[PDB]
């Protein structure tokens, strides 16, 4: 891929970066409850074999 | 001889004097500075303008009446066609600034009146509908 960075092609100040990628962790990407499924179950007196 | 009446403030090639003034304020006590490092965000390097746009600029003046409700003004709205600072203003996607900024309002003896000056973070105003 493409290597280069800002400083490699524009005149840059000094930027102290205090940000983390904290949120893109795989633990944090799959860290939800996830709906995989709606069941369907019932009670009532059953006569017949689909009831 | 010092005295809290007399002042003389001087920025780039423009200076104020004043013989009655009293004392002057410093905004919740913290004078303007560049933006430090680490507290940076855009990352490439600033256009620093220095004396061309750090100066006094002076607006039209208006005029104080018996029936004059008072005037406002929005920073850096004012100074958006003022010289150098108005150029490097609108080149730029993002600026910061602090102020000094100067009332001048002179009378006599035997005029009277008194004028609130207020500078008011984030003024918004009410709409008219
Ligand atoms: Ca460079
Ligand atoms: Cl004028």
């Amino acid at each position: 891929s493409g290597q280069a960075v800002p400083s490699d092609v524009i005149e840059t100040r000094h930027v102290v970066n205090y940000k983390t990628r904290s949120e893109s962790t795989l633990e944090s990407f799959f860290g939800r409850s996830a709906c995989v499924t709606i069941l369907e179950v019932e009670n009532f007196n059953a006569t017949t074999d689909a009831d | 001889g010092y005295s809290d009446r007399v002042r003389q403030i001087t920025l780039g090639n423009s200076t104020i004097t004043t013989q009655e003034a009293a004392n002057a304020v410093v905004a919740y006590g913290e004078w303007p500075s560049y933006l430090d490092d680490k507290e940076a965000n855009p990352i490439d390097a600033p256009t620093e303008p220095d004396v061309s746009s750090n100066r006094f600029y002076t607006l039209d003046s208006v005029q104080w009446k018996s029936t004059s409700r008072g005037w406002w003004w929005k920073l850096p709205d004012a100074l958006k066609d003022m010289g150098m600072f108005g150029q490097n203003m609108y080149y730029h996607y993002l600026g910061r600034s602090g102020y000094t900024v100067h009332v001048q309002c002179n009378a006599s003896k035997f005029h009277q009146g008194a004028l609130g000056v207020f500078a008011i973070p984030e003024y918004v105003m009410a709409c008219n509908t």
